[PDB]
């Protein structure tokens, strides 16, 4: 999703640029349809994308202390 | 609201003092009548009824209503914080518990 966001902001630049170049009335969907290329799939991804995503949101489902003490207690009481 | 209240209070006499030239009046055989200003107004209203029109002209926004900081700060003085001060702590705690778990 972070990758898709970056590429998306890139094209958001592109469209604006062309709107300044060829005409401001060109629709985003029209532009992205006409100038479409096989390289549209170039959803750029890199380590920095992953690190940004990890540090940005969703640390985990259950990480802090819940897992640890249930794990140890459950193993202990299973003897 | 405070600014518009003050403006309305100050503007009460603006439309009353000036004379009206939209129609001209001769005032013959006016003796025996105690009312003077109301009778003039009723004559003007009669003529306007004979010559009534619906169109009206626009006016500058600032002289209808305007916002000023002097009243803004006083309005801020009469505080009304929505969040219950005793409940902000509880809300913060529950929000954090939701955020970290589930």
């Amino acid at each position: 999703l972070n990758a898709m966001s970056r590429i998306a902001r890139m094209v958001e630049k592109k469209v604006s640029q062309h709107n300044e170049l060829t005409g401001e009335n060109i629709s985003t969907r029209r532009w992205f349809d006409k100038i479409a290329t096989k390289e549209d799939t170039k959803v750029v991804v890199k380590m920095e994308d992953f690190l940004k995503a990890q540090e940005q949101l969703t640390p985990s489902v259950s990480r802090a202390e819940l897992n640890h003490y249930e794990a140890v207690r459950a193993n202990f009481e299973g003897a | 609201l405070k600014s518009v209240h003050r403006w309305l209070s100050a503007a009460d006499q603006s439309e009353v003092v000036p004379g009206n030239d939209n129609i001209e009046y001769f005032s013959i055989n006016e003796h025996g009548r105690r009312e003077e200003n109301r009778l003039r107004l009723k004559t003007l209203l009669q003529q306007d009824v004979v010559h009534e029109t619906k169109t009206s002209t626009s006016a500058a926004s600032e002289l209808t209503a305007v916002v000023t900081i002097n009243d803004l700060l006083e309005a801020c003085q009469e505080t009304k914080p929505s969040i219950s001060t005793s409940e902000l702590v509880k809300l913060r705690g529950i929000y954090d518990r939701f955020q970290k778990d589930r």
